[PDB]
């Protein structure tokens, strides 16, 4: 990957949060620097531009005092703090890039970090097994889920036995639970051979480091 | 800031249609817009430049139009894969602004949502709470309403529910329907049963265990 | 996905009649975006814009001498 | 000070017969690397090292004609 970035957290209202980019190759020295957070609800806003090789930017008026860019010649890195946060700072950021120096479009953006704004208190996430068995269970498509509530940080992702049927996969929004999140997921998975096959849901949690993975059977 | 008016922001639309995304500029940028591409949930890919250049390994489909106050994106020929998010750009004047986005629906076979039955965990007897949900998939439209039964009544303490996103190759929604209910009014009631009341059927689809044997 | 562009930024000043070649490339593997550079006449490779009527009034001034 | 250099990966391994014309550029100010680039038989365009004592022996095979 040439735009890599930081992990996503959340921080208290009128703090600070330092973020990360790195690149691969000159297209770092001559190409202009740009960052960007996605409401996603309202829609995209500039943040501003940086030359690596001078120092020199130009920000948005706006968000002005919200901004601060450091360009680092070490490994062709990009920092940005934040100076003092609200609570609409609940934005993702990108790192991205543009082809021609600082215009014509953005080409190359990156995986982005995450920031929210709330301060709440913090839980570790509590995953629990969904499986049938005792019911029914007999047809042609015995479809599992995997309930993943009760957690924060935000930043969660699940994926069933590496990815053994990536063909309708399935993703259920965060609900926020008791100043909590409350997520879950499934996959559709043929019941052809289920009772002989395991099957387990690998969740991850980077924001506060968990990992866990329950076998399945009726 | 200069801002760009998206007039249309919910549309949707068939397997090979003409769509065009409505985008006016407030004030003069001249030719120097672009249109982009947001994948559910992932970052906007490059799509075309000056409402008629295109990037490297972009597909013939996409065209842009318009010059100066006014642009256009069209598209010919839309395939399941081409179900995603489109957002416009203009590069005159710093600070360089975006605008609003607007989504698409693709239109095919209608879906009728495949529910099943969860037992709450083997866990929650040692946590201190129930989980009941009735997961729901491959289903349209997005519009479904919530019922349960339980020993022939109902409640309705905490039944927090959430849509997916229509997969990229059946463009079908997800609901799941997350409960947080105690321990001793849960063990107390036998039979459980959820309803789901939906165009697809005149009578809600249900899925029901006993407390009994499980 | 090696080699990579030719251009960093657009030139304002712009010589009508003291240029020799021009060098359209177009996007590619390589490239995301196409190219204008022209050689002038003491040999200086420089980038142009597209997106203006730049090459559709300066093709003119390079075909009639 | 626009005008990006060409090469980004050095890369050695090559077939010494299909090749038609090659080419080495001055570290000048645009592109301060040493570029070696080649144009491809099939319509590509590679490049080199310098230390590397492969593109001479490319170069003779061409002058047998």
């Amino acid at each position: 990957v040439q735009l890599q970035q930081s992990g996503a957290e959340l921080v208290k209202p009128g703090a600070s949060v330092k973020l990360s980019c790195k690149a691969s190759g000159y297209t770092f020295t001559n190409y202009f620097i740009y960052w960007v957070k996605q409401r996603p609800g309202q829609g995209l806003e500039w943040i501003g531009e940086i030359n690596p090789r001078n120092g020199d930017t130009d920000f948005n008026e706006k968000f002005e005092s919200r901004a601060t860019l450091t360009v680092d010649k070490s490994s062709s890195t990009a920092y940005m703090q934040l100076s003092s946060l609200t609570s609409e700072d609940s934005a993702i950021y990108y790192c991205t890039r543009s082809p021609y120096g600082n215009n014509y479009g953005f080409t190359y953006w990156g995986q982005g970090t995450l920031v929210t704004v709330s301060a709440a208190k913090t839980t570790p996430p509590s995953v629990y097994p969904l499986a049938p068995g005792c019911g029914d269970a007999a047809g042609s498509s015995v479809t599992l889920g995997c309930l993943v509530k009760g957690y924060f940080p935000e930043s969660v992702t699940v994926t069933w036995n590496s990815g053994s049927l990536s063909s309708s996969v399935h993703t259920f929004p965060a609900l926020l639970q008791s100043g909590l999140y409350t997520m879950s997921s499934s996959v559709t998975v043929p019941s052809s051979t289920w009772p002989s096959q395991t099957v387990t849901c690998s969740v991850a949690h980077p924001a506060s480091s968990t990992t866990v993975d329950k076998k399945l059977e009726p | 800031d200069i801002q760009m008016i998206q007039s249309q922001k919910f549309m949707s639309t068939s397997v090979g249609d003409r769509v065009t995304v409505t985008c006016k500029a407030s004030q003069n940028v001249g030719t120097n817009v672009a249109w982009y591409q947001q994948k559910p949930g992932q970052s906007p890919n490059a799509l075309i430049y000056s409402a008629s250049y295109r990037y490297s390994g972009v597909p013939d489909r996409f065209t842009g139009s318009g010059s100066g106050t006014d642009f256009t994106l069209t598209i010919t020929n839309v395939q399941s894969e081409d179900l995603a998010d489109y957002f416009c750009q203009q590069y005159n004047s710093y600070p360089l602004t975006f605008g609003t986005g607007t989504k698409l629906d693709l239109k095919r076979a209608d879906a009728a949502p495949t529910v099943s039955i969860f037992p709450p965990s083997s866990e929650q007897l040692t946590s201190g709470g129930a989980s009941v949900v009735c997961f729901l998939n491959n289903f349209y439209p997005k519009d479904i309403n919530v019922k349960w039964k339980i020993d022939g009544s109902e409640r309705q303490n905490g039944v927090l529910n959430s849509w997916t996103d229509q997969d990229s190759k059946d463009s079908t929604y997800s609901m799941s329907s997350t409960l947080t209910l105690t321990k001793d009014e849960y063990e107390r009631h036998n039979s459980y049963t959820c309803e789901a009341t939906h165009k697809t059927s005149t009578s809600p689809i249900v899925k029901s265990f006993n407390r009994n044997e499980c | 996905g090696d080699l990579q562009c030719l251009c960093v930024k657009t030139t304002s000043q712009v010589r009508p009649r003291h240029i020799t070649s021009l060098e359209v490339i177009k996007a590619g593997p390589h490239c995301p975006t196409a190219q204008l550079i022209a050689t002038l006449k003491n040999g200086r490779k420089i980038c142009l814009d597209l997106q203006a009527p730049l090459y559709k009034k300066i093709i003119k001034k390079l075909l009639e001498s």
